[PDB]
């Protein structure tokens, strides 16, 4: 959906060539923030819509101040392979978990 | 193991060598054991080959890591080479961990 406010109006149109890009990380070489405890979660109750968290990452800090270290890393999330998707598209993925003992 | 390495319950086995003894002149009978032997010492060479397996870095950091480099300021002598009379110095410790990698 397009957005654009002229003296505000602020009028919403669908894009329909507009493309969105979605890729999974198998091979865990991304920052996982996911087991933390913090929201954005999929709705207790089937009818809510809900919002994507951002993501983001701390990564090393020097001396418990704000400045980096030489160990800092940045990792850029469009040097992933992805797959982009029109209106038409769909994506779809599987995962097998791994052997745990049963809570 | 706390000075480091691998913990091993069947490690590499000792091999363990002496020089036979070569008793002196002995012109009589003497129910006591032989305590006058040739004095001699042994050389040779040994060689040693082993195989390591590897793990491959597979990473998605964008910048540069630290790496192990040579760098010195003004050398009198190059590291881990021998000195004019002959005597090899190797003037600081160098351990494994370089390459960054996220939790």
């Amino acid at each position: 959906k397009e957005v654009t406010v002229q003296d505000s109006t602020t009028t919403i149109a669908n894009n329909l060539t507009s493309t969105v890009q979605v890729f999974t990380d198998d091979d865990y070489q991304l920052p996982y923030v996911v087991g933390n405890g913090t929201e954005g979660c999929l709705p207790a109750f089937p009818p809510q819509v809900f919002t994507l968290p951002q993501y983001g990452y701390a990564t090393l800090n020097r001396d418990n101040t704000e400045n980096p270290t030489e160990r800092s890393s940045f990792f850029c999330l469009e040097y992933f392979p992805s797959k982009m998707l029109r209106t038409g598209n769909n994506f779809e993925f599987t995962y097998n978990f791994e052997e745990v003992p049963f809570h | 193991p706390a000075m480091g390495g691998f913990g091993l319950k069947h490690p590499p086995p000792m091999m363990l060598i002496k020089n036979t003894p070569v008793p002196g002149n002995i012109t009589s009978f003497s129910d006591v054991p032989v305590s006058s032997f040739i004095t001699q010492y042994s050389t040779g060479q040994v060689t040693v080959e082993m195989e390591w397996e590897l793990k491959k870095e597979n990473s998605k950091r964008w910048n540069p890591e630290i790496q192990y480099t040579n760098n010195y300021n003004d050398p009198q002598f190059v590291d881990f080479a021998p000195d004019s009379t002959g005597e090899y110095r190797t003037t600081r410790p160098i351990g494994t961990r370089y390459l960054t990698r996220p939790l």
